[PDB]
């Protein structure tokens, strides 16, 4: 079901074409090509734009169009730890399934998609804060090590959303972790038409719209 | 002039009172 | 049992008419047509003006008027705690009842009214107040992450009140996000007459006021 209107998106066809071109392509190709080339599968994406401008709209639709297990979504900075250390336990409990699957099966495991709402809530300048407790540094470093480090990962996809790309530490943006970046500006006239239609199909279905409109 | 403060907790599960009751009972 | 006069608010008839039209229109018509439309109720309202113009009393009376449960009010920044993480835990407990009730019955639950006083005390511009502990930026992120997001809620209504509407977040006042933004202004002569009559009703009824006035 790749209708793209049954799903309900505001004429963002070109956006999806470009994202599939850039990524999700090595994902549907012969592994043998990936051995001759030796190019790894991209595992980082970012979607930012006018606050809630259909920013979570497609985030709530991608979970359907995929023939793998339902992607796990993290809704905002709920990684709270009251005693000591369990913030790093929470961060750990996100990637356990990927580790287990990769150990169980390799080169054909599948994909696991993780979504961080309010990325900006938890990822800021490491040294800027002067607070006595350094929890933010602790979580930032743990996440950095998990996404990138001596240990290798090949069956994950991290997606990040912020309504203000500015308060983000540059270390997390180094090439090889979140190299890809994309913006969602505003809807064209033509896309506005499809939008109106999508937002008015039921209206016309039950004969509640005056022909003058 | 500036600065604010903060605080935190930790895993302690002392319950020294109950352990003291128990061990005293053991002694008797 | 009800009456507009019973409340004892005068001079804001247009304001009440607009509020009722844009807030309570979908909650009074027979369910069949509204359900045939697939429209989501509005769940946001914001008020502001100079002190002593009857903003507090307005919310007091609007809450009292409903045949719903007693509204939960928050008196300024009363949801802050001395530890890491319980600003969010406090801003999150406010929605347990609505979520539970929606999941038990669904589509037939009563409204849940929440009132914030001086919203500007807690909700302000992210990227500002560059002090320490970043708690404010975390609270704002949670509040938005919870008013809207991956989960759906249709039995809530939030009222905010401020005096300096230029310091609130943009998305917090966007569509479906305190979208209705009203403007209470100093009364007119007719408003003055109505007000004086309202505050001089218990006197004429006991012959305690001389007819000379
Ligand atoms: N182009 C669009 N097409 C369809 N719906 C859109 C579009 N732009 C915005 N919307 C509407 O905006 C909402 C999409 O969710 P939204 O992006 O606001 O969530 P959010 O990112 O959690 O919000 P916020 O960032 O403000 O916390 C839906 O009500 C959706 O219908
Ligand atoms: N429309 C109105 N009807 C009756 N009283 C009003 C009205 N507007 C203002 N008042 C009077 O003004 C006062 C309300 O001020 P209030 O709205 O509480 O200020 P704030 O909004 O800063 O808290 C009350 O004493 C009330 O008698």
């Amino acid at each position: 079901d790749w209708n793209f209107e049954k799903m309900g998106i505001g004429g963002l066809d070109k956006e999806f074409s470009d994202i599939f071109r850039r990524a999700f392509a090595s994902r549907v190709f012969p592994p043998e090509i990936v051995e001759q080339m030796g190019c790894k599968h991209v595992k980082g994406i970012l979607l930012y734009g006018p606050p809630g401008c259909g920013k979570t709209l497609l985030a709530r639709q991608i979970g359907k169009m995929l023939n793998a297990r339902e992607p796990k979504v993290v809704n905002g900075p709920e990684i709270l730890n009251k005693y000591v250390g369990e913030s790093e336990a929470n961060i750990r409990k996100l990637f356990a399934d990927a580790e287990e699957e990769q150990r169980r099966l390799g080169a054909n495991s599948g994909l696991h998609i993780i979504i961080f709402d309010e990325i900006d809530a938890i990822c800021k300048q490491r040294g800027s804060m002067a607070g006595s407790t350094g929890v933010h540094d602790t979580v930032v470093n743990q996440l950095l090590s998990k996404i990138d480090g001596v240990e290798q990962l090949n069956n994950i996809l991290v997606i990040g959303m912020t309504n203000r790309p500015d308060l983000i530490d540059e270390a997390l943006l180094r090439p090889g972790r979140l190299e890809v970046k994309m913006e969602i500006g505003l809807p064209d006239e033509k896309g506005r038409l499809q939008i109106l239609h999508i937002h008015t199909a039921r209206m016309r279905g039950h004969q509640l719209l005056s022909a003058d409109v | 002039i500036s600065k604010q403060a903060l605080s935190e907790i930790e895993t302690r599960h002392s319950e020294i009172i109950k352990l003291e009751n128990s061990i005293r009972e053991l002694h008797d």
